[PDB]
């Protein structure tokens, strides 16, 4: 069987860059039966190049495709924030058909801050016997952050989950949710509950806070 | 329209059958292989199945052989994967596929082989107040909690607001359930006059929810 080796795994670059992309195969893939796709969240692969360096309809010149026998390529040759994706090779000159495993290509741009909001648990979630706190950060760059939740000034641990969106194709930013989950009796034994954010775009970390039943 | 649409995912008991449909619009069906690929959850595409114009020649990857059958109605335009002994490592999104100098490729339809049981989800509002407020605009959201299995679908206002929307993904809870926010950002000013309504569909339970997000009342704000 004839296996994929993409490389690399992950490439992050500015718009007006060129990206490369590898893909190197177990065997030699006689005719030229190698196909490029460009995967973005929620969606179908979409072809780019099929049968090496051929470009299909309606794909942008700035995508094309080298290689034979054995390595092949894939150029992006100037990226926009909209090409950010996931890229496969596969191979259609034996079965199994077969995929690489993928290039993720992030696009980076200046840092940017995030806003930071916070949420008290609703009443109405409250009623049923535990309580959810929100965290938001909104619209930053790059991916990195930290998030800490403090209870009456004590650091929270094990009780929270993180969740941040995939790179947004205009504007190339993140966004994150922290929730902190606690059962409503725990949540009625303590009164200031405290989000801190640590960024590269803020100037030292922030902390959004808020007291139980306050309005 | 030249188009492919699958159908008849969902979740299946481990060991349990599913049948999946793919029906083509748009171009002659009968001169082309047709082909099932999968992906899980995270991960990359793995080739399914092939299917020859007529039928006659079928293709299978060995982790599906024996278990899955690929089949065409020509004359019907469909293209099927019978599953059989469906087993964990087949819980997928799967795609039917055209793969010619032009690609067409169906919406994807996902598997989900499981024994845990359906559940829809509690909706709560995450309510904008000035806690959420930044010069001029407010964040606000709904807290979709509690589901199983995945997905469920969040609009605002019916679809009509899209602009400034972040749904969040899916985590699994310890508890093994679902759990994500939707949120969205809108101008601060208006937050007294204009509705906002988050829209939860989960179409694994049949649940809709409209949830109505309604501003915090605040009195330790400045005055006025």
């Amino acid at each position: 069987d004839i296996v994929l080796t993409q490389s690399p795994a992950t490439l992050s670059l500015s718009p007006g860059e060129r990206a490369t992309l590898s893909c190197r195969a177990s065997q030699s893939i006689s005719s030229n039966e190698l196909a490029w796709y460009q995967q973005k969240p929620g969606q179908a692969p979409r072809l780019l190049i099929y049968d090496t360096s051929n470009r299909a309809t309606g794909v942008p010149a700035r995508f094309s495709g080298s290689g034979s026998g054995t390595d092949f390529t894939l150029t992006i040759s100037s990226l926009e924030p909209e090409d950010f994706a996931v890229y496969y090779c596969q191979q259609y000159y034996s079965y199994p058909i077969t995929f690489g495993q993928g290039t993720k290509v992030e696009i980076k741009r200046t840092v940017a801050a995030p806003s930071v909001f916070i949420f008290p648990p609703s009443d109405e979630q409250l009623k049923s016997g535990t309580a959810s706190v929100v965290c938001l950060l909104n619209n930053f760059y790059p991916r990195e952050a930290k998030v800490q939740w403090k209870v009456d000034n004590a650091l929270q641990s094990g009780n929270s989950q993180e969740s941040v969106t995939e790179q947004d194709s205009k504007d190339s930013t993140y966004s994150l949710s922290s929730t902190l989950t606690l059962s409503k009796a725990d949540y009625e034994k303590h009164k200031v509950y405290a989000c801190e954010v640590t960024h590269q775009g803020l100037s030292s970390p922030v902390t959004k806070s808020f007291n139980r039943g306050e309005a | 329209q030249v188009q492919l649409v699958e159908s008849g995912g969902g979740l299946v008991q481990p060991g349990g059958s599913l049948r999946l449909s793919c029906a083509a619009s748009g171009f002659t069906f009968t001169n082309y292989y047709m082909h099932w690929v999968r992906q899980a959850p995270g991960k990359g595409l793995e080739w399914v199945s092939t299917i020859a114009y007529d039928g006659s020649s079928t293709y299978y990857a060995d982790s599906v052989k024996g278990r899955f059958t690929i089949s065409r109605d020509n004359s019907k335009n469909t293209l099927y994967l019978q599953m059989n002994s469906l087993r964990a490592e087949d819980t997928a999104v799967y795609y039917c596929a055209r793969w010619f100098t032009d690609d067409i490729w169906g919406q994807g339809t996902l598997v989900t082989v499981s024994s845990a049981s359906t559940k829809g989800p509690s909706v709560f509002p995450l309510a904008p107040s000035s806690k959420s407020t930044s010069g001029g605009t407010a964040a606000l959201g709904c807290l979709v909690k509690d589901y199983f299995p995945e997905p469920v679908t969040v609009s605002w206002n019916s679809g009509a607001l899209t602009s400034g929307v972040h749904t969040f993904p899916a985590v699994l809870q310890s508890s093994g359930l679902y759990s994500l926010s939707s949120v969205v950002t809108v101008p601060s000013s208006s937050l007294g006059t204009q509705t906002y309504i988050c829209n939860v569909n989960h179409k694994p339970s049949n649940t809709k929810v409209d949830k109505k997000v309604e501003p915090k009342s605040e009195f330790l704000v400045p005055r006025g």
